[PDB]
């Protein structure tokens, strides 16, 4: 049911920093961050998916909630 | 991307040369997770490029916080006392040090009165009667716990005779500085209950 | 003004804007320059006074009557 | 260290904006003023943030110089992000 | 003004009496400022619906979608109770009697030696 | 059944105005209860025209002192505005108390069991709570006199569990029920010069009424928003809504700080003058500003020690001052929301601070998270008082109730109900017997803490009583509002009377029991101070307005 496998967001710290070490506490919270994300956008994309009269989910609908409500403006 | 000269363009590549100068989430359980939630909207099934598109999202999303939270836990990691170019002006830490030890004094004091006080109660003959028999029987317990301490250190020295880089740390605090700074979460229960975590 | 990204000003009163319904709608740039600017006023201070003298009010300027 | 050789230079400086006025509205924030250097940047920062909002409006402006008007305001302000509104209400 | 003159109704219901003149200027400010990011938005969902008109379900949609992200609330009471029973199970701890300045450890005060920059 | 929601409260409100007058006043009580939990529920199963329309026609007939939240609820029409609220939300979830005696409840079981009325039968027993006493129907003037909050009027069984009122040295708690710090010797030696002034101090009572020395603001235009002096009267600080706070000494000593740390490694400790020896001279005024705040401060607290200042403000934040150094030691952020007001403990280790966010949280000064969190108000928690014992604190609150909090377990022992504004200050009696109250309403209202009821209304004051303190010794209550009067309320006479009915009819006695109203010159009385030689202070900033 776990989305983020907690091993390749250390592997979004060793990116950032080689020399960096989160906190259980800190990954957990991030890992809670994470599926909250997940579920806000899906939300939302679904009633921009409903009101297309859609019943697809296509990204159109994903892309436009994070220009709008958190500018992302993430490649297509 | 729509802004050609947009402010968040400068912040995160000034913030990548500050911590320079010092997700991809899984496809089986999201895509189990998007139909989920799409049975209360009637969204019955998903396109293709969506399940890799939300976690190219989920990873821009974390990633903006990532660099985010490392450029204030490397914020702690700036010793300015090896730099001269600093000077010292206020050592609050210091002057509570100091009145901890006026306590730690104050606290001595009153230890060497009971002391006084315990050396009077020594010549007990019937004078002070109990007042007096008190304080003896304090004493003697004293010294018996005094006692075993020493007695404890005895057979330790006897069995002794018989013998002979810096790693930076991300806090639950740099990742709540960064929480309640932008718009989204600021105002939400995940904060919320992280100032009690 | 509302900005999107939020980061110049982050939840930060400006203070609103000085505007009027009978305004001028123009002004000239070296008008607001050449006005003398108001004075500050006087910061707070701590003076104490006597409202009750063993249950009587005294006439006194801090006093109303 | 280019900006500490400048904050070093910040005395003997003074800035458009008075130390008075930009230190009124950092006391109200919290900042409070341990050194007047540190205020005079702050001040400085401000002020290339108003100018560079002003040089944009300015080029539309000749595009379409002198006088500032909300339909130059509105395109200057919209590369940064910031969405200017009319009164329209007075 | 037309529009002005229903702020004071708006005021003067709530009970308000007494007000700045700048209190009226600036609400209308504000509420000039949330109608157009509402049909700002809408017609981006208009857009995204493939409509020339921009309709009622639009500004229905984005209504909701802004008051998701703008106007937040306090916590509920479900979430203040449970979050004061899983504190207050806890039992209180017992003090020192000498330690000195009772303080928090010193990465949660603001208690350091506080630099700053030689003048020169 | 929505359409008929004008049918079935138009049906109960003609069987009660049609009742004997001794039931009449008593079951009056249910019309706003029923008049709101059938509009809510009309908005939330999006019923919005029918909703207008039952609001238009019964809003009327509410008791005038229900008009704020008429008014919010006139602005909620739609279900997503109520889903935002708060707390008309939590007003939905939970149950109306409505105590009503057995002789009017059979009236109204005699009206409701029966099918004619089943619908408006099937609302009171799915939204109302009924507490049945055994007695006398009360008045009018008495039912008015305890009503008034949102799920108001609480029930019996709540304020029956034992409270330990009594002061520390059979209702006193023993010293080691709270873990409270211990008495150093400067701490000692404190109470030696305060009982020399205890020596001076007079008895006030209704005839040696006590002098009033009003400490203005002069300029003040940054808004003065707390006020807190010393239990000596030695300093007072100030909270303003230029985000500062500002220690005044009120003595003829002025306000140094200590040492730096360099001074103090080269003198000696063990010293007998050491304290003399570290304060720095070079560092002396009258007045010393405390910046750090990013927000009003709304608080302000000493310690009883005279060091650690406390401050909260809108920013989220409760601050601890030290006065021995004057900079800032902690910032305590556990509210998202603006902290209303915070005190320090009588003893002066935890200290509770009450917020926006409808809780208040008990906090000791050695930990950054809270160590009680008390979560059972439904609007913001706008007062936090301490009792003189320490093992309860009292949180007024903007739903018009009064709770007291047991710091162990963290749980309510009392509600009390009966102010119609928001509640904006509370004091307790020396005794630790009695708590009074004020609101918006100009009501101050004097609660019992053992029986849980309350033992009186004192009813002079126009606008808000945002200050109220009794005497040293306990012999009046000084009250301080928006009227711009410090009144005083005899508070020997006021007590002197100490059920299972849960009510005692209160005397309406206000006007025996004001010993003297004083005006003050247009300044709002923002704190009231009882010297220890029993000398009246008040401190307020003067608005010419």
């Amino acid at each position: 049911n776990q989305v983020l496998t907690k091993k390749k967001l250390q592997d979004l710290v060793r990116e950032v920093d080689p020399n960096e070490q989160l906190d259980e506490d800190v990954e957990e919270m991030l890992l809670q961050i994470a599926d909250d994300f997940i579920e806000s956008v899906v939300t939302a994309a679904c009633q921009l998916a409903r009101h297309r009269k859609s019943s697809t989910l296509e990204v159109k609908d994903v892309q436009l909630h994070l220009e709008r409500q958190w500018n992302m403006w993430i490649p297509g | 991307v729509a802004s050609m000269a947009g402010v968040n363009l400068s912040e995160e590549s000034a913030r990548i040369l500050a911590t320079n100068s010092e997700t991809f989430l899984l496809q089986a359980p999201l895509q189990r997770r998007i139909l989920e939630i799409g049975k209360k909207h009637g969204i019955t099934e998903l396109h293709p490029d969506v399940v890799s598109y939300v976690s190219h999202a989920t990873q821009q999303r974390l990633q903006n916080l990532v660099e985010k939270i490392s450029e204030t836990a490397q914020q702690k990691n700036f010793s300015y006392k090896d730099d001269d170019r600093y000077e010292q002006a206020s050592d609050v830490r210091a002057q509570l040090k100091f009145f901890e030890q006026l306590d730690q004094i104050e606290k001595q004091r009153k230890d060497e009165q009971e002391r006084e006080i315990l050396m009077r109660a020594a010549k007990s003959r019937s004078r002070q009667e109990d007042p007096e028999q008190l304080r003896l029987k304090q004493k003697a317990k004293e010294m018996q716990q005094q006692e075993l301490a020493q007695m404890r250190q005895r057979d330790a020295n006897l069995t002794a005779l018989a013998a002979i880089q810096r790693i930076t740390r991300v806090n639950l605090r740099d990742l709540i500085f960064c929480l309640e700074n932008e718009r989204e979460t600021s105002h939400s229960l995940l904060l919320y209950k992280a100032f009690l975590k | 003004f509302h900005a999107q990204e939020f980061i110049p000003f982050r939840f930060a009163s400006g203070g609103g804007r000085e505007l009027y319904f009978y305004e001028e709608k123009e002004v000239d740039l070296s008008d607001i320059i050449n006005t003398p600017l108001p004075r500050v006023p006087l910061d707070v201070c701590l003076k104490a006074h006597w409202l009750s003298i063993e249950g009587c009010q005294p006439a006194i300027p801090e006093n109303p009557p | 260290t280019p900006l500490v050789d400048f904050l070093m230079q910040l005395e003997d400086y003074t800035p458009t904006i008075p130390d008075a006025v930009t230190g009124y509205y950092l006391n109200r924030a919290g900042f409070e003023a341990s050194d007047p250097r540190i205020i005079r940047l702050i001040s400085l920062a401000a002020q290339k943030f108003i100018s560079d909002i002003a040089n944009d409006a300015l080029q539309h402006c000749k595009m379409k110089k002198y006088t500032l008007t909300m339909e130059d305001l509105t395109p200057a302000l919209s590369e940064y992000g910031i969405n200017v509104k009319k009164p329209h209400y007075f | 003004p037309k529009d002005a003159q229903m702020m004071a109704q708006i005021l003067k219901d709530m009970g308000i009496t007494e007000y700045e003149p700048r209190v009226i200027n600036q609400m209308l400010e504000f509420a000039f400022r949330y109608v157009t990011t509402i049909l700002d938005d809408a017609k981006i969902y208009s857009s995204h619906a493939k409509k020339a008109t921009v309709d009622a379900d639009d500004v229905r949609l984005a209504i909701q979608c802004r008051a998701d992200q703008s106007f937040t609330s306090p916590p509920p009471r479900d979430f203040l109770l449970d979050i004061a029973r899983q504190r207050n199970q806890t039992p209180l701890p017992l003090i020192k009697p000498y330690s000195g300045p009772r303080l928090p450890p010193d990465r949660y005060c603001l208690t350091a030696p506080n630099y700053r920059l030689k003048s020169l | 059944d929505p359409t008929m929601y004008e049918e079935y409260y138009s049906g109960l409100k003609h069987f009660i105005e049609c009742s004997l007058d001794c039931h009449r006043a008593e079951l009056s009580q249910l019309f706003y209860p029923l008049f709101v939990h059938m509009y809510l529920e009309l908005v939330y199963n999006q019923h919005e025209n029918e909703a207008k329309s039952f609001f238009e026609k019964f809003h009327g007939d509410q008791e005038c002192y229900y008009q704020d939240d008429l008014r919010v609820l006139s602005s909620l029409t739609k279900k997503e505005h109520m889903k935002g609220n708060e707390t008309m939300l939590d007003f939905r979830t939970s149950k109306f108390v409505l105590r009503i005696s057995r002789d009017s409840y059979q009236l109204l079981k005699r009206h409701l069991q029966e099918k004619q009325n089943n619908q408006i039968w099937n609302i009171v027993q799915e939204h109302l709570y009924i507490d049945i006493f055994d007695g006398m129907p009360r008045s009018k003037q008495q039912i008015d006199a305890m009503v008034g909050s949102l799920a108001g009027e609480a029930k019996r069984e709540a304020n029956k569990s034992k409270v330990f009122f009594g002061l520390l040295k059979p209702n006193a708690p023993p010293q080691n029920r709270i873990p409270l710090p211990e008495l150093k010797d400067s701490d000692k030696l404190d109470k030696i010069m305060n009982m020399k002034e205890t020596t001076k101090r007079v008895r006030l009572g209704p005839d040696c009424l006590p002098s009033i020395c009003f400490y203005t603001f002069l300029n003040a235009y940054q808004g003065l928003t707390a006020v807190d002096v010393t239990d000596d009267s030695s300093l007072i600080a100030g909270g303003f809504a230029d985000s500062t706070v500002r220690v005044w000494s009120v003595t003829p000593k002025k306000l140094r700080s200590v040492k730096q740390a360099s001074d103090l490694s080269l003198i000696d400790k063990e010293s007998d003058d050491v304290l003399e020896r570290i304060m720095d001279e070079k560092t002396a005024s009258e007045l010393k500003i405390l910046y750090g705040h990013s927000g009003p401060v709304y608080g302000a607290s000493f310690s009883p020690d005279r060091n650690y200042l406390l401050s909260s403000s809108e920013d989220g934040t409760v601050r601890l001052w030290s006065l021995q150094t004057f900079t800032c030691l902690v910032g305590y952020k556990g509210h998202n929301y603006p902290v209303w007001d915070t005190q320090f403990s009588p003893y002066g280790y935890y200290f509770v601070s009450g917020g926006h966010d409808r809780v208040a949280r008990l906090w000791a000064t050695d930990h950054y998270q809270p160590l009680r969190i008390f979560a059972g108000h439904l609007a913001d928690v706008n007062c936090t008082r301490f009792h003189p014992n320490s093992n309860y604190v009292a949180t007024g609150s903007a739903d018009r109730t009064v709770r007291l909090w047991d710091v162990l377990n963290g749980n309510c022992v009392r509600i009390f109900t009966g102010h119609k504004g928001p509640i904006h200050s509370l004091t307790f009696s020396p005794n630790g017997r009695f708590l009074a109250t004020g609101a918006t309403d100009g009501r101050v209202l004097l609660w019992d803490i053992g029986h849980g009821l309350m033992v009186g209304e004192l009813k002079g004051h126009t606008d808000t009583v945002c200050s109220l303190r009794f005497s040293r010794d306990g012999e009046i209550l000084a009250s301080g509002s928006m009227d711009n009067t410090v009144r005083l309320w005899d508070a020997i006479k006021a007590f002197e009377d100490l059920t299972a009915t849960g009510h005692i009819n209160l005397p309406e006695n206000s006007q025996e029991l004001l010993l003297g109203t004083y005006m003050t010159k247009s300044t709002p009385v923002v704190h009231l101070h009882f010297t220890r030689r029993n000398l009246v202070l008040a401190a307020g900033a003067y608005s010419p307005q």
